C-alpha cells in the first residue's frame, strides 16, 4: 500500500544542528524534536524537559542506567551540574526497560546510531527509537523506520529541552518537526521501504498527487500556487476618540427596565478593557460576537441600554425568550448580534428602610415588539368593563421593585446593560484601537479597510466614486474598490496570483528531470515572487535563465523553448507541447508539428492512379 | 471521513454515547454519507450513458463494417473498408478492419473526354489516361489500362461544350466484323 | 456543430476556504470528496482536447494548394486561408470568429490588470478572486485554421483519395464528373454544364456568406455553448454571496468575529453550500461535456464522411444529393459547407 | 424509438415552501440555487 | 420526509414553533427538499440526454 | 471462537466479522491492522 | 452592471397627491414616504 499520511514530521532535506561535546545548551521545544547520536558505548543518558526549568513549572527527566529508565514528571529545582534537588510535587514515575541497546562484533566499530523522535501531542508524550549499527557516515541517508516505545500521558506544556552527559577519564544531531504531508511506501512485511515528501520537488509533489512512486510519462495538474502578503496594512479611523462607555457604566439613576435608557455610541474608538474593569462580572454572554475578539471589529452604530433588574431576569433576558420582562418590558430582537452583561449592584440599589424606586411592568395589552419602549399609565381592563382605576378588575399597569440590601441571589438588584451592534456593510464609525499603518501600493498586502479582511494588490485608480460611495463591487457582489479611510482615494482589490500549478515531466522510469507551469500567470510575477521567497509552493524550481518560456498557457519553468517542430508528446496547451529528448537529455519545449508538410500537385489535366495497392489490418477497440 | 462528527465510526458513537445529541453525529454521518453514495451513483449515470454511447456506435460499427462492406469512408478504419472481424475483449469488443489502401502511383496526363468525329466520348466507369502517347482507359483504384473502344465509352456531345477534351481515335469491334 | 467548451479547472482548498487555515482543516474532514471534483475537471478537458483531435486532426499530412488557383471555372477563394490576413484565415471563416464573443478567452494570463481595471473589475477577474480559472484549449484558433486548410487543400486537389491513403491529384473538373457519377448522374451532363455549374457554385458561395452575416444569429449552438458555460461559471460565482444560513457569507470576517469552537458550525455550514454548489456545477458540467462528445463525434463522423468522401446517405451532409463538403473552424465549434 | 419525455416545470418556492412567507426568506439565503433549476428543466423542455 | 424535523408539514411547524428555532428545522426541511430536487433534475438531466 | 460470525469489541473496537489464524507479519508495537481504505483488517489477541 | 435590489421604492406609475398652498393637513407615514416639491 502507498498509504498517505498528515503528521507532524521532520523535512526532507531539512537541517540538522551537528554540536560536539568535551555548555550543554537549551534548545526550544516545539512541534515535536528529531534527536540522533552516534557513541562508542554510552556519553549520553537521558534528556529533560518542561518549561523555566526551576521549581515553579512541571517538568520532565528522561535519563537512563545500565538496566532501566527513570521517566518522572517532577518540579525538581537544579542541578547544576543526582541531577535534581527537589521532589516536592513529583509524582507519577515511570520504570521500563532501557532505552540505549549497544552491540559489538569484538569491535568498537559500532557507534550505535539512536534515532529518537519525541512529540506532545494532547500531552500523551510518544517516543519512537531505532538503533542502527553505525556505517561509514554519522548522519548518513539510507531510510531506517522509526518504531514507537512508549506512550504515557505527561500532560504538561514541553517548550525547553535539554540533554545529559556521562563522566570519562560527534553525536547529539538534533532536528524539528512541522506539519507537512507525507506518502510511505509499506513493504509487504509490514515494514517501511521509501517515503517521499509532498513539498520537496515537482516529481515528489506529484508523486503526492498520483499516489505512487512512479510518476509516468505526462502533465498533472497538483496544486495552485498563491503570493505571500510581504506586509499588511490596517487603515481605521482618523480619530482615536475613547468611546463614552465609562459614562454609561458609572452612571447612578440606571433606568428600569419598563423604560430602558437607550444611549448611543457612535464617533469613537470602542476599548472594551474598560468595559472589563467596571464590572464585576458575572453574565457577559455575547451572541452575535465572539467577546474575546470584539478590539478588532469595526461597528457602525453601537447601543447601550441600561436597566437594573433582578436576578433570574438576568437570565430572562435573551433572543428569543420569554417571561413577564422579556414579552411586556424588553424584547430583544431575535437576529440579535450583541453583548449582553450583568453585574451585581447591592450598593447602589439598596438602604436601610427600603427602597422602592424601580418599577416593572407586568400588564401590557399585547407583547412587546423587538427593540420597543411603552411608557404609559393605563390600567389593564379584565372583563369588559371601562374600568380606569385601581383595585380588583382593575390592576395599575406596573408594579414596583422594591429593593432593599438583604434578598436572596435571585432577588438582588443585579445592573444590566446590552450592547447590540450593527455589522453589516457601512461606514463604520466605531473601531477597536489599532495602529493604521501606512499604504503600500502594486504588492500583495493583507488588508484591514474600515473593518473589511482580505488580502489583495491595491493601486490609484480613475473610478468616480459619488460622495457617498464606500465600497466596491461587481455583478458577482464582492469587495473590488474600497475607498481609503484617510486618504479618500478609490484602490482597487485584486486576487493575490492566483493561479495552478502542472508539472511536466516523463517517467520517472526514465529520468527524475521536471518542467512546471504556472498556470495563466505572467513568468515576470513568478519571477519576482520567487525572488521575494513569498511564493506559496516550497519547491523552488531552478531557474538559469534558458528554463522560462512565456506562454500562452501560463508561463513554463524548467524547460528551455526550441524552436523545431516534433509530434506532440506532453500537451501543455496552447499549441506547445514538451518531451525528453536528447542533447545529454533534458526536458523541451516546442510548438505542434501538425504533420509533414505536404504539396500536392494538381493541374489542369495531370492525374494520379495507384499501379499497385496493399492491404493493411488496423485495430479499433 | 468525520463529516464534521465526533468520530466516523457508528459503533462506536452509538456505543461512546446517549441517543439526545449522539443522533446528531449520526444524522451528521448520514447527510455525509448519504451526500457522498449519490455522488457515486449520479457518475456511475454518466458513465454509463457514455457506454451506451459507445455500444450504441460499436453495434452500429459491428453491423455495418463487419455484416457487410460500408461505403462510409474512414467508418471501418483508415482506408477503403473491405470487412472486418470481431474480438471479444473484457467489458468490450476489438475489432480488425480489413482496408484496401492504394500504393505507388504515377503522373500520366488525363482528359474528360476523347472527341473522335465531332462526338465526344466518356469513360463508362474509370479514368481517361494516357502513358504520354497513347490514349488509355483504366480503373479509378488500380491502374489497369485498356484499349479504348466504344463498348468501354458511352457517346454524348458535340465536341465543342466540353473543355479540356483531346483529340484520339476510339476504337469499334463491329466495323471490322 | 459544436466540438469543445471551455476548459475549468476549479480548485477545491481555494474556492470554498479562501486562504484560511482553519477553513481548509474543517474542509479535509469531507474527506477527498472533492479530489473527484479535481479529477471531474481534469477528465472533461481531456476529453474536450480529445474531441478536437477527433474533429479535426483527420489528416496526417498537412496538403497545401497550388500556387495558381484555377480549379475548372470554379471560385473557391472564400473558403482557402488568405495570404494577406496575419491570422491566415479564409474569409468564410473569419465572419465566425467575429460574430462570437467569448466571455473569457482564458490565454490571456490577466492578472496584472485587474489593479489597472480602475472601473469595477469584470467577470473574469471576479473569478480569478474566487479561483475559477479557465484553462486555454490546447490546439490554438490558429493551428486549428491550418488543419481546416489542410483538410480543405486534400479535398480540391485531391477528391477522396487523400483520405484513404496517398494523397492522389485529380482535376477538378474531374472530381465533380465523379461526384455526380457518385449519386446517378452521368458524368457527361457536368463535362456539357461546367460553366452553368461553376457560376452557380460562385453565385451559392457569395450569398451562404452574406446569408450567415445579415443574419442576427445563425450561430446560434456555438454562442449558445458559449453562453451556457459563462452562465454556469456565473451561477458558481453567485454563490459565494450567499450566507447559506449562517451569520455572514465571507470566510474572512466570520473567522475574524467568531473564536474557532463557535465559528466552526457557521464554517461547518458554509463548508455544507459551497460544496453542493460545486457538486452541481461539476455534474452540470459533466453532463455538458457528454452532450458536447456526442455532438464532437457526430461532427468527426460527419467530417469523415462528407469532407473525406461521398456520402449516399440521404439528409446527411446537409439536404439534398450530397456531392462535396468544406469544413471550416470556429470558435470552440466546426462549421460544413456541404 | 422514443423521441421525447414529458415536460416538467417544477417550481422551487411552493415545493419546498407551500405559500410560506418566512419559508421563501429562508430559501433565498440559499442564493440562485433553484434559478438554476427552473432554467435546467426549461431547457430540457425547449430540448424535447 | 421529515428530514430529521419536528413534522414535515411547513403549514404545521410554524404555527407550532416560534421562528428562532422553527428556523432551524425548517432550514432541516429546506435542505432535505432542495437535494432530493437537485436528484430529480439530474436524473431528468440524465434521461434528456 | 474462530471461523464463526461474532460479534467483538477487542480493545474497544467494535464490529462484527468472521475471526480465524493469520500469518501476518505485524511488528511488535503494532496494535491494530487496517486496508488501503483503512478499513480495520487484523486485530491482534490482547490476552494471546 | 444589472444588479437587483430589493428596498422600500415608490412604484412605478403610482399615486402621487398633489396638494396647493395659499391648513397644512397632517399626513399618514407608513413604510416611508416620497416627497417632491417645486419652488
Ligand atoms: C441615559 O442616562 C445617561 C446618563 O445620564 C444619559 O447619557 C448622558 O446624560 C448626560 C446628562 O447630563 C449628558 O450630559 C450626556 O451627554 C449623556 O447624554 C442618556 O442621555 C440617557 N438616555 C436616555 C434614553 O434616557
Ligand atoms: C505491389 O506491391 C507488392 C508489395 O507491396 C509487391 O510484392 C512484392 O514483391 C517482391 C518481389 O517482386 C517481394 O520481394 C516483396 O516481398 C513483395 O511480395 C508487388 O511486386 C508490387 N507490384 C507491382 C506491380 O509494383
Ligand atoms: C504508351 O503506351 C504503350 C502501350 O501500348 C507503350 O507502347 C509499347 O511500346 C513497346 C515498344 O517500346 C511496344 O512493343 C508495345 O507493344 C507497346 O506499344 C508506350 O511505352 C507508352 N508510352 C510511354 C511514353 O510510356
Ligand atoms: C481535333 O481535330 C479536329 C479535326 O480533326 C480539329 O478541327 C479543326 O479545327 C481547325 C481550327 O482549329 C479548323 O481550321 C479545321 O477546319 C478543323 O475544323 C480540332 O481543332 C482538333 N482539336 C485539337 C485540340 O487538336
Ligand atoms: C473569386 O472570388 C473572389 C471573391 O472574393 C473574387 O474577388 C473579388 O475581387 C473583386 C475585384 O476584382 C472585388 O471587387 C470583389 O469584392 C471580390 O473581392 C475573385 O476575383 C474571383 N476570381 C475568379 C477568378 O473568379
Ligand atoms: C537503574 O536505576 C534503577 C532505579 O533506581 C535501579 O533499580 C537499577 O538497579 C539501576 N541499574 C543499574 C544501576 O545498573
Ligand atoms: C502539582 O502540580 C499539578 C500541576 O499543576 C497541580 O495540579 C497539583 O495541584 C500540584 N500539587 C500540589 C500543589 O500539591
Ligand atoms: C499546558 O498543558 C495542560 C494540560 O492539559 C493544559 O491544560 C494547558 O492549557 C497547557 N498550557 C497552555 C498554555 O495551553
Ligand atoms: C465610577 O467612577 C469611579 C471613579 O474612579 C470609579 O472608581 C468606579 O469604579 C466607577 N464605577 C463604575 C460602576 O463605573
Ligand atoms: C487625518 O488627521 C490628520 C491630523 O489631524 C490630518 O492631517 C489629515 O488631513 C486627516 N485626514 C483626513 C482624511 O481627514
Ligand atoms: C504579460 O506579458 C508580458 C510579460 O510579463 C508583459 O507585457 C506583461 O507582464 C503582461 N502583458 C499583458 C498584456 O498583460
Ligand atoms: C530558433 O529559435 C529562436 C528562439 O529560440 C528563434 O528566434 C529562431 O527564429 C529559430 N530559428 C528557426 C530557423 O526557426
Ligand atoms: C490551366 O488552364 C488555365 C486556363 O487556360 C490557365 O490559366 C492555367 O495556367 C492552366 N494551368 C496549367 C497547370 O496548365
Ligand atoms: C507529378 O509532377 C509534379 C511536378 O514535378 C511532382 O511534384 C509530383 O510529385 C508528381 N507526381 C507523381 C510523380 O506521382
Ligand atoms: C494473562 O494473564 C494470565 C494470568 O497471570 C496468564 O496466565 C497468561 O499467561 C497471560 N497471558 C498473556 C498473553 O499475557
Ligand atoms: C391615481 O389616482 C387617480 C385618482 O384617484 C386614479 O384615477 C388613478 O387610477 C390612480 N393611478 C393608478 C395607477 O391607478
Amino acid at each position: 500500500v502507498l498509504h498517505l499520511t498528515q503528521d507532524l514530521f521532520l523535512p526532507f532535506f531539512s537541517n540538522v544542528t551537528w554540536f560536539h561535546a568535551i555548555d550543554n545548551p537549551v534548545l526550544p521545544f516545539n512541534d515535536g524534536v528529531y534527536f540522533a547520536s552516534t557513541e562508542k558505548s554510552n556519553i549520553i543518558r537521558g534528556w529533560i524537559f518542561g518549561t523555566t526549568l526551576d521549581s515553579k513549572t512541571q517538568s520532565l527527566l528522561i535519563v537512563n542506567n545500565a538496566t532501566n529508565v527513570f521517566i518522572k514528571v517532577c518540579e525538581f529545582q537544579f542541578c547544576n551540574d543526582g541531577v535534581y534537588s527537589s521532589a516536592n510535587n513529583c509524582t507519577f514515575e515511570y520504570v521500563s526497560q532501557p532505552f540505549l541497546m549497544d552491540l559489538e562484533g569484538k569491535q568498537g566499530n559500532f557507534k550505535n546510531l539512536r534515532e529518537f523522535v519525541f512529540k506532545n501531542i494532547d500531552g500523551y508524550f510518544k517516543i519512537y527509537s531505532k538503533h542502527t549499527p553505525i556505517i561509514g557516515r554519522d548522519f548518513p541517508q539510507g531510510f531506517s523506520a522509526l518504531e514507537p516505545l512508549v506512550d504515557l500521558p505527561i500532560g504538561i506544556n514541553i517548550t525547553r529541552f535539554q540533554t545529559l552527559l556521562a563522566l570519562n577519564r560527534a553525536d547529539y544531531y538534533v532536528g524539528y518537526l512541522q506539519p507537512r504531508t507525507f506518502l510511505l511506501k509499506y513493504n509487504e512485511n509490514g515494514t517501511i521501504t521509501d517515503a517521499v515528501d509532498c513539498a520537496l520537488d515537482p516529481l515528489s509533489e506529484t508523486k503526492c498527487t498520483l499516489k505512487s512512486f512512479t510518476v509516468e510519462k505526462g502533465i498533472y495538474q497538483t496544486s495552485n500556487f498563491r503570493v505571500q502578503p510581504t506586509e499588511s496594512i490596517v487603515r481605521f479611523p482618523n480619530v482615536t476618540n475613547l468611546c463614552p462607555f465609562h459614562e454609561v457604566f458609572n452612571a447612578t439613576r440606571f433606568a428600569s427596565v419598563y423604560a430602558w435608557n437607550r444611549t448611543r455610541i457612535s464617533n469613537c474608538v470602542a476599548d472594551y478593557s474598560v468595559l472589563y474593569n467596571f464590572a464585576p462580572f458575572f453574565a457577559f454572554k455575547c451572541y452575535g460576537v465572539s467577546p474575546t475578539k470584539l478590539n478588532d471589529l469595526c461597528f457602525t452604530n453601537v447601543y447601550a441600554d441600561s436597566f437594573v433588574i433582578k436576578g433570574n431576569e438576568v437570565s430572562q433576558i435573551a433572543p428569543g425568550q420569554t417571561g413577564n420582562i422579556a414579552d411586556y418590558n424588553y424584547k430583544l430582537p431575535d437576529d440579535f448580534t450583541g453583548c449582553v452583561i450583568a453585574w451585581n449592584s447591592n450598593k447602589l440599589d439598596s438602604k436601610h428602610s427600603g427602597n422602592y424606586d424601580y418599577w416593572y411592568r407586568l400588564f401590557r395589552k399585547s407583547k412587546l415588539k423587538p427593540f420597543e419602549r411603552d411608557i404609559s399609565t393605563e390600567i389593564y381592563q379584565a372583563g369588559n368593563k371601562p374600568c380606569k382605576g385601581k383595585g380588583p378588575n382593575c390592576y395599575f399597569p406596573l408594579q414596583s421593585y422594591g429593593f432593599r440590601p438583604t434578598y436572596g441571589v435571585g432577588h438582588q438588584p443585579y445592573r444590566v446593560v446590552v450592547l447590540s451592534f450593527e455589522l453589516l456593510h457601512a461606514p463604520a464609525t466605531v473601531c477597536g484601537p489599532k495602529k493604521s499603518t501606512n499604504l503600500v501600493k502594486n504588492k500583495c498586502v493583507n488588508f484591514n479597510f474600515n473593518g473589511l479582511t482580505g488580502t489583495g494588490v491595491l493601486t490609484k485608480s480613475n473610478k468616480k466614486f459619488l460622495p457617498f460611495q464606500q465600497f466596491g463591487r461587481d455583478i458577482v457582489d464582492t469587495t473590488d474598490a474600497v475607498r481609503d479611510p484617510q486618504t479618500l482615494e478609490i484602490l482597487d482589490i485584486t486576487p493575490c496570483s492566483f493561479g495552478g500549478v502542472s508539472v511536466i515531466t516523463p517517467g520517472t522510469n526514465t529520468s527524475n528531470q521536471v518542467a512546471v507551469l504556472y498556470q495563466g500567470v505572467n513568468c515576470t510575477e513568478v519571477s519576482v515572487a520567487i525572488h521575494a521567497d513569498q511564493l506559496t509552493p516550497t519547491w523552488r524550481v531552478y531557474s538559469t535563465g534558458s528554463n522560462v518560456f512565456q506562454t500562452r498557457a501560463g508561463c513554463l519553468i524548467g524547460a528551455e523553448y526550441v524552436n523545431n517542430s516534433y509530434e506532440c508528446d506532453i500537451p501543455i496547451g496552447a499549441g506547445i507541447c514538451a518531451s525528453y529528448q536528447t542533447q545529454s537529455q533534458s526536458i523541451i519545449a516546442y510548438t505542434m508539428s501538425l504533420g509533414a508538410e505536404n504539396s500536392v500537385a494538381y493541374s489542369n489535366n495531370s492525374i494520379a492512379i495507384p499501379t499497385n495497392f496493399t492491404i493493411s489490418v488496423t485495430t479499433e477497440i | 471521513s468525520k463529516f464534521g462528527a465526533i468520530s466516523s465510526v457508528l459503533n462506536d458513537i452509538l456505543s461512546r454515547l446517549d441517543p439526545p445529541e449522539a443522533e446528531v453525529q449520526i444524522d451528521r454521518l448520514i447527510t455525509g454519507r448519504l451526500q457522498s453514495l449519490q455522488t457515486y451513483v449520479t457518475q456511475q449515470l454518466i458513465r454509463a450513458a457514455e457506454i451506451r454511447a459507445s455500444a450504441n456506435l460499436a453495434a452500429t460499427k459491428m453491423s455495418e463494417c463487419v455484416l457487410g462492406q460500408s461505403k462510409r469512408v474512414d467508418f471501418c478504419g483508415k482506408g477503403y473498408h473491405l470487412m472486418s472481424f470481431p474480438q471479444s475483449a473484457p467489458h468490450g469488443v476489438v475489432f480488425l478492419h480489413v482496408t484496401y489502401v492504394p500504393a505507388q502511383e504515377k503522373n500520366f496526363t488525363t482528359a474528360p473526354a476523347i472527341c473522335h468525329d465531332g462526338k465526344a466520348h466518356f469513360p463508362r466507369e474509370g479514368v481517361f489516361v494516357s502513358n504520354g502517347t497513347h490514349w488509355f482507359v483504366t480503373q479509378r483504384n488500380f491502374y489497369e489500362p485498356q484499349i479504348i473502344t466504344t463498348d468501354n465509352t458511352f457517346v454524348s456531345g458535340n465536341c465543342d461544350v466540353v473543355i479540356g477534351i483531346v483529340n484520339n481515335t476510339v476504337y469499334d469491334p463491329l466495323q471490322l466484323e | 456543430l459544436p466540438v469543445s467548451m471551455t476548459k475549468t479547472s476549479v480548485d477545491c482548498t481555494m474556492y470554498i476556504c479562501g486562504d484560511s487555515t482553519e477553513c481548509s482543516n474543517l474542509l479535509l474532514q469531507y474527506g477527498s470528496f472533492c479530489t473527484q471534483l479535481k479529477r471531474a475537471l481534469t477528465g472533461i478537458a481531456v476529453e474536450q482536447d480529445k474531441n478536437t483531435q477527433e474533429v479535426f486532426a483527420q489528416v496526417k499530412q498537412i496538403y497545401k494548394t497550388p500556387p495558381i488557383k484555377y480549379f475548372g471555372g470554379f471560385n473557391f477563394s472564400q473558403i482557402l486561408p488568405d495570404p494577406s490576413k496575419p491570422s491566415k484565415r479564409s474569409p468564410i471563416e473569419d465572419l465566425l470568429f467575429n460574430k462570437v464573443t467569448l466571455a473569457d478567452a482564458g490565454f490571456i494570463k490577466q492578472y496584472g490588470d485587474c489593479l489597472g481595471d480602475i472601473a469595477a473589475r469584470d467577470l473574469i477577474c471576479a473569478q480569478k478572486f474566487n479561483g475559477l480559472t479557465v484553462l486555454p484549449p490546447l490546439l490554438t484558433d490558429e493551428m486549428i485554421a491550418q488543419y481546416t486548410s489542410a483538410l480543405l487543400a486534400g479535398t480540391i486537389t485531391s477528391g477522396w483519395t487523400f483520405g484513404a491513403g496517398p494523397a492522389l491529384q485529380i482535376p477538378f473538373p474531374m472530381q465533380m464528373a465523379y461526384r455526380f457519377n457518385g449519386i446517378g448522374v452521368t458524368q457527361n451532363v457536368l463535362y456539357e454544364n461546367q460553366k452553368l455549374i461553376a457560376n452557380q457554385f460562385n453565385s451559392a458561395i457569395g450569398k451562404i456568406q452574406d446569408s450567415l452575416f445579415s443574419t442576427p444569429s445563425a450561430l446560434g449552438k456555438l454562442q449558445d455553448v458559449v453562453n451556457h458555460n459563462a452562465q454556469a461559471l456565473n451561477t458558481l460565482v453567485k454563490q459565494l454571496s450567499s450566507k447559506f444560513g449562517a451569520i455572514s457569507s465571507v470566510l474572512n470576517d466570520i473567522l475574524s468575529r467568531l473564536d474557532p469552537p463557535e465559528a466552526e458550525v457557521q464554517i461547518d455550514r458554509l463548508i455544507t453550500g459551497r460544496l453542493q454548489s460545486l457538486q452541481t456545477y461539476v455534474t452540470q458540467q459533466l453532463i455538458r461535456a457528454a452532450e458536447i462528445r456526442a455532438s464532437a463525434n457526430l461532427a468527426a463522423t460527419k467530417m469523415s464522411e462528407c469532407v473525406l468522401g461521398q456520402s449516399k446517405r440521404v439528409d446527411f451532409c446537409g439536404k439534398g444529393y450530397h456531392l462535396m463538403s468544406f469544413p471550416q473552424s470556429a470558435p470552440h465549434g466546426v462549421v460544413f459547407l456541404h
